[PDB]
């Protein structure tokens, strides 16, 4: 009835969803081989799977994302590792030479010989579909296939499905550290072609999710599989009210409907509620209100960009366990009088609560037995100054043509690189006209 | 490359598109994958590190052939005559 | 013992000549190989070559192996480098060097002698087994001087 | 299925080949009769990448063997792992390019390449990704060089779009053995700047100083000196051979480590680098790999890094490692080092990370940096130049082969060109 | 976390710091070969003071060996825990310093203090909290004092707001075994008036004192002295290695050991010192572990507190010991004694108490004196200074050199002005 589609594009969507499948698997009764066991049972009944996860005959269960990689060896290790008999063999739709970390090379010369078969791949998912609810991208602002494989995907997909959601899981990179060179380049080109193809950008960054693991999670040493499972923490719980029942129900065009006020204005973040580590979780009251002051806190935000510097558009909560609802009221009466989160003047009522009557499942590893959470995704003002942190960068590479070469000798034009940064001016205008106050 | 649980257990198949190398396969020609992969990592074990005479006699009758010594055996019938191919 | 003179003129141009057989019958395409061992036991080291006939087949393949030293016990796996070098280091001065008396890591390599090929023995020469099948008389002449074994029955090859 | 095809050409370059290849079968567990005896997956998964199959696994080594005199022929095959190198792929010579660039170019040189990228065409056939080529070719000497730059050329022009890292020994003053370095090289640059895209300079004499002040070799051999090299080379392709997180790719390096067309003149670098003597006192943890992968020590190259800022480094660690270090050490390895990284290039060291550590370890970091202060590395060649042009000495033996005055001048044009870019960007 | 740099210098300084680590090892539970094989988990609890970790559990001390000569880097290692010191941090060199501070400071020494710095850097740098530095010396003799004293320099400078002890041994009246001991003395204590936080002196007149009429040995060798000196070497720092009350660290033991800036020069004892054959006729507990610390006797420098007025004392226990039993006693010393301790001053007793005594030992305590007793010694090696100096004799070495006639002056007015303070604060 209520299914969605998830297209993971890029290496760390590759990553990201290993980490949410095996989370979906350990959530529902679905077993690595792809039978729910006979004897065991979970929960939810023979419904509650209908959501990613597909049924064939016979009860041989298979999930509906596609995962697409412009390279292999990354989905090999997917492929061949613990959960080879789940995926559908073509499903997983790997390329034959790697995209190289170019936007060119994601969306100009090798972007035709794969993409007719991930077309075509969700069509026949699409088949199988009573209602098509939505798409949720997942992919790296980095790398040539997690840019341009999804920035030459989201015109198509407009294209065939215009009338359907389509969401973003994004791995922004850090204003502060990063991996690679030409990431400012990378990410312009890929959000200039998926502004007008994206609905709504949850945006998550690593050195965020770096220091949460290091002061929460208490690990001094945390990897991609520490990420991207917080990462999939997220993903599920955003993704949980078609899966199951509670007292406020939010469905993904309530996400759309209730968080982006203007049409241009989608940019987002999320953040989760106790990121608290076993060892040190039962000591600790563990109340709604303090996840709800702890969400908004301005330390287990999940991008680096500081949200006293901006004002709040729109925060929808996902409480998940036993929340009684009063308990959220009381909590959003304790958020509306704190002066350290300012709002703007034109959303008196900001905060879409929604309610799930369903505890966290616990991955066997770092996240502790919870019997509660809450998602908080808020538009604010402060994603402009990342804006401006990585367009700084931008201009200083463009001021002496640096890498220019290889996007444009292999598809590229020197032009989209231009407009592409008088997009980026645009954005950043737009978002002073929408956080200055009224004063007519 | 090895990881089909080795043995003769059921596990063999490395799933379509498996760009990794299964040493000694793609020196054999014929099914799909699945079977082949099996029979590709078995090949490494391995090492690792007329027709007529008997009861399927009769040739059958205007057989496209020369059975041996045909040329000089009058009797009964190519039936009874090819009763015995390698006698 | 460091040093080379002693070798170097005791067996300055003494040469033991073994003749010897490879087996690879049991090799795909392969099959078996006629290899001619040279000790040196001036430079403790040794070289093997392959004899092989008219109209043979294999090109003019020089020598077999060359003048180094045979790891015995099998084919060894290369180490990272600085491993299997001379004498241990400590620090350098500030062109200098200290000779550490408490030699410890990747000392442990044994390696064939005169000792360890004798007559009727198969040895791992880098992986394939080859055994040894005759001698030459200057290997018997040396072979009763020093270990006194007389035995030089030859077992013949194919 | 992205294979690689390697070349070897040159007395020098046959040696570190046959040390490479060592360790790349030392790492498939190939054994010196060809059988593989290893024993773990991940090792055959990706044998495509230097090792194609045959009937019984004989994984024979993708090479193209090449030398003008059967010298190193010899000597290379009746090595150890040397007894594997395809027979037809060794293609041979009748004579030798004794040091003359003219010799291995528009000449003998000349009338075998043909007989050189005949198999290359076979090798490339039987492939199906060719991800590109590695030449290990010493741009000093003769064979080497000249025939190698033919070769680049010419494979260029059959397969346009395709990668070229040449590890070359560009010689160092300190050191020298053939009385024609200046020359014989300088040629070289004019036909690698326009034809390489990769260029992995090594030094002689350099490794050396990485034989005596880090390692602790009383007598450095060539074997060790080729092992460092060697090290380097089955380090850089370590993503499209084994599994891991941030798979670097031999194209993503050269699109993030190459900011102009022509500016990438590399130089290497390996990380988990002690003595015998010390072995057990170090701690192999990632903090350390950085405290020397960013020194002037563990460069293979010679030319003090601190001269002149970089403009684009990278590195490819390989072992169960947490990003959260790598990341913070490279981070902090910016802020602290600053003076040392052009400030034209936000954001300038890029970071792979494997998921298998090389036989006898358990991490690895190989070094890869577009140093400014190569900028020394050819400007010796270069001041040298003029001494032997200046009284056009050492020159008859060169232009009466097939050569003339005019080359040397293009040649020493495009070497001022080379070392005249990197002044500039010197100060962003 | 914190952390102490060890850093040894001079044959007297190697061979005392020798005998340290085998105590801190045998203490810690530390075979020579680096492994550990304890019998308390508590015991490995802050072993990061001393040890930095390696691989495997083959823990290595954080020391810094220097010296001119070979020879005696050649007797550490081979002496019995000689598999435990790192060969980087192992800083020899090919050079006769021939008693000199001339040749310590401004010659080779000054070429070999570069190398010093750059491994004493590495293993600073290499810390989480570092709170100090521990250089064993010799105040008399070369490269001790040369040496020394140029790297408390040079560390003071690139450290400015850390702890530093320097473990001084300190010339004797009644023999001499090296001619220019005033020279040297005067030299050096030049540098440590105005640089080190706190400085312990030992006098080896006095440890033969100790030797004979406490210990009751028979012939005192070298290695018993410095394994003597090494138990308060080890017994400063404690409370820092194991737990327990009133836990003082090295900057609590300056504050409440300092009154006054420039004196800081103190004195050592250890006072559990049993002869073999009184030892059972003995009833060990903290009065007469009291009493055995506070006489002239165990005063391992030969400056007689009985001579001056005590400004200030610590006093670290180590063992299950009660407080009052401590604070009383801790009291009726200065109730008893009053002529002994200074007046402006009141109540001049730190306490420290430590939970792990020694092995075999039940109960240990560590003085720390800083007495107006110092002058004695500071006073006669002014006028043994200027015996040896107003005829100019055994001056041409260091006058050649590159020193003049004006430098010493300057060291024996800096003798004189630590002379004035020590006795002006006893004369109040
Ligand atoms: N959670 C998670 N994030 C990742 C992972 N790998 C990469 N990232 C993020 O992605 C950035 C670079 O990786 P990508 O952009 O995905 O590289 P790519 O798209 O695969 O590029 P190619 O090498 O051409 O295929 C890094 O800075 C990380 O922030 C991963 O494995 N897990
Ligand atoms: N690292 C290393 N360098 C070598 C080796 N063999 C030769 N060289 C260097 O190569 C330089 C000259 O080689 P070259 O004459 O160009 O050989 P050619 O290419 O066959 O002519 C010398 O300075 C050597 O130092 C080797 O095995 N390893
Ligand atoms: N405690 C102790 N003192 C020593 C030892 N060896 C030498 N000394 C003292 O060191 C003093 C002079 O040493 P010095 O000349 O500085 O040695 P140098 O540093 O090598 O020049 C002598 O008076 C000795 O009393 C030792 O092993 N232990």
């Amino acid at each position: 009835q209520r299914e969605c589609i998830s297209v993971h594009v890029g290496q760390a969507g590759v990553q990201i969803g290993n980490a949410c499948w095996e989370l979906y698997c350990l959530e529902h009764g679905i077993q690595p081989d792809g039978q729910m066991p006979s004897d065991k049972t979970i929960g939810g009944g023979d419904d509650s799977f209908n959501t990613f996860f597909s049924e064939t005959g016979a009860g041989k269960h298979v999930p509906r994302a596609v995962f697409v990689d412009l390279e292999p060896t990354v989905i090999d290790e997917v492929r061949t590792g613990t959960y080879r008999q789940l995926f559908h063999p073509e499903q997983l739709i790997t390329g034959k030479e790697d995209a190289a970390n170019n936007y060119a090379r994601g969306h100009y010369t090798i972007g035709k010989e794969l993409i007719d078969l991930v077309l075509d791949r969700i069509r026949k998912l699409a088949d199988q579909c009573t209602g098509l609810q939505g798409f949720l991208i997942f992919h790296s602002f980095g790398g040539g296939t997690g840019s341009g494989f999804t920035s030459l995907l989201m015109e198509r997909l407009s294209v065939d499905y215009g009338k359907k959601s389509k969401l973003e899981f994004s791995i922004y990179p850090a204003p502060q550290v990063s991996t690679a060179v030409v990431e400012p380049y990378n990410s312009i080109l890929t959000t200039h072609t998926t502004l007008e193809h994206s609905d709504c950008a949850f945006m998550v960054d690593n050195e965020a999710i770096y220091d949460i693991c290091r002061r929460n999670l208490d690990i001094e040493r945390p990897t991609y599989t520490n990420l991207n499972r917080l990462i999939s923490q997220i993903v599920s719980s955003i993704t949980a009210s078609l899966r199951f029942d509670g007292a406020l129900n939010v469905d993904l065009t309530e996400f759309q409907t209730n968080l982006v006020p203007y049409p241009r204005i989608h940019f987002p973040l999320a953040t989760y509620a106790p990121v608290i580590s076993a060892e040190k979780a039962y000591h600790e009251q563990l109340s709604v209100a303090e996840i709800t002051n702890a969400c908004f806190e301005p330390a287990n935000q999940m991008v680096k960009c500081d949200p006293r510097h901006g004002k709040y558009m729109a925060c929808c909560l996902l409480y998940r366990g036993d929340v009684v609802p009063k308990d959220v009221n009381a909590a959003i009466a304790a958020i509306k009088t704190k002066r350290s989160i300012q709002f703007v003047d034109w959303c008196p009522t900001g905060f879409k609560v929604g309610i799930n009557y369903q505890p966290p499942t616990v991955v066997p590893g770092d996240l502790a037995k919870v019997q509660r959470a809450v998602c908080m995704l808020s538009n604010t003002t402060a994603i402009a100054e990342a804006w401006a942190r990585l367009d700084h960068k931008f201009d200083l590479m463009y001021a002496k043509r640096a890498f220019v070469h290889w996007y444009v000798g292999e598809g590229m034009e020197e032009g989209e690189f231009s407009e592409a940064r008088e997009d980026m001016a645009a954005l950043e205008k737009d978002y002073e006209e929408v956080g200055m106050d009224s004063v007519e | 490359s090895p990881y089909s649980m080795d043995d003769r257990d059921p596990r063999k198949f490395f799933m379509s598109g498996f760009t990794g190398y299964v040493p000694r396969a793609r020196f054999l020609f014929g099914s799909s994958f699945p079977v082949l992969s099996n029979q590709a990592l078995q090949e490494f074990d391995q090492m690792k590190s007329s027709r007529t005479y008997p009861h399927n006699l009769g040739l059958l009758p205007k057989y496209g052939g020369y059975v041996p010594g045909y040329k000089f055996q009058f009797g009964r019938t190519y039936g009874h005559l090819t009763h015995d191919a390698l006698g | 013992s460091f040093d080379t003179l002693k070798q170097f003129l005791e067996y300055d141009r003494k040469v033991l000549r073994f003749f010897c057989l490879w087996d690879d019958s049991g090799s795909l395409f392969g099959d078996r190989r006629e290899l001619i061992l040279h000790y040196f036991l001036s430079d403790d080291t040794i070289e093997i070559k392959e004899v092989m006939p008219h109209n043979s087949g294999r090109d003019a393949m020089s020598l077999f192996l060359q003048r180094r030293k045979l790891p015995k016990y099998g084919p060894p796996g290369v180490y990272q480098p600085g491993q299997i070098a001379d004498r241990t280091v400590l620090n350098v001065y500030g062109y200098s060097y200290l000779l550490d008396k408490y030699k410890l890591g990747n000392l442990d390599q044994e390696f064939y002698k005169d000792s360890d090929l004798s007559i009727g023995t198969t040895i791992n020469v880098w992986g394939r087994k080859v055994l040894l099948c005759d001698c030459d008389e200057f290997t018997k002449t040396y072979y009763k001087t020093k270990y006194g074994i007389e035995n030089f029955t030859s077992i013949s090859c194919k | 299925m992205r294979e690689i095809v390697h070349l070897q050409a040159g007395q020098c370059g046959n040696q570190i080949g046959a040390k490479f290849w060592e360790v790349i079968s030392d790492e498939h567990g190939i054994d010196p009769t060809g059988t593989y005896h290893g024993d773990s997956d991940l090792q055959l998964e990706r044998i495509n990448v230097y090792y194609n199959e045959a009937t019984g696994g004989k994984y024979v080594p993708r090479a193209v063997l090449v030398d003008l005199e059967p010298g190193t022929m010899d000597s290379v095959r009746s090595g150890p792992f040397g007894q594997i190198f395809r027979p037809d792929n060794f293609v041979f010579g009748q004579s030798g390019a004794g040091n003359n660039w003219a010799k291995g170019h528009y000449t003998e040189g000349a009338e075998l390449v043909d007989s050189v990228l005949d198999v290359v065409r076979k090798e490339a056939e039987s492939c199906d990704c060719l991800q590109g080529f590695q030449l290990t070719h010493s741009l000093g000497g003769g064979t080497g060089s000249g025939m190698g730059t033919l070769l680049i050329s010419k494979i260029r022009e059959e397969y346009p779009d395709r990668i070229m890292n040449t590890f070359s020994v560009v010689p160092s003053p300190k050191v020298s053995d053939t009385v024609v370095e200046p020359y014989n090289a300088t040629l070289s640059v004019h036909q690698l700047v326009e034809n390489t895209d990769e260029t992995y300079c090594i030094d002689n004499e350099a490794l050396y100083d990485i034989c005596f002040r880090t390692l602790k070799l009383t007598t450095p051999t060539y074997g060790d000196l080729n092992h460092l090299v060697s090290a380097t080379m089955s380090g850089v392709t370590t993503c499209l051979r084994f599994p891991g997180q941030l798979n670097a790719d031999l194209r993503k390096l050269a699109v993030n480590m190459v900011p102009f067309p022509r500016l990438h003149f590399f130089m290497p670098g390996f990380a988990p680098l002690t003595s015998r003597g010390s072995q057990q006192y170090r701690a192999l943890t990632v903090p350390e790999l950085t405290q020397q992968m960013f020194d002037a020590k563990n460069m293979m190259a010679a030319c003090d890094p601190r001269h002149g800022r970089y403009l684009t480094v990278a590195a490819v660690f390989r072992g169960r490692m947490s990003m959260k270090e790598v990341d913070e050490q490279m981070l902090n390895v910016q802020n602290k080092n600053s003076s040392y990284f052009v400030e034209w290039i936000p954001n300038n060291v890029k970071t792979a990370v494997c998921d298998i550590p090389p036989r006898g370890l358990k991490m690895s970091a190989t070094f890869i940096g577009n140093s400014t202060a190569i900028q020394e590395l050819f400007k010796r060649i270069s001041e040298q130049f003029t001494a032997m042009f200046r009284r056009k000495a050492f020159l008859h033996w060169y232009t009466g082969e097939g050569m003339d005055e005019m080359e040397f001048t293009e040649a020493e044009s495009n070497m001022n060109d080379l070392g005249n870019p990197v002044v500039t960007r010197g100060a962003c």
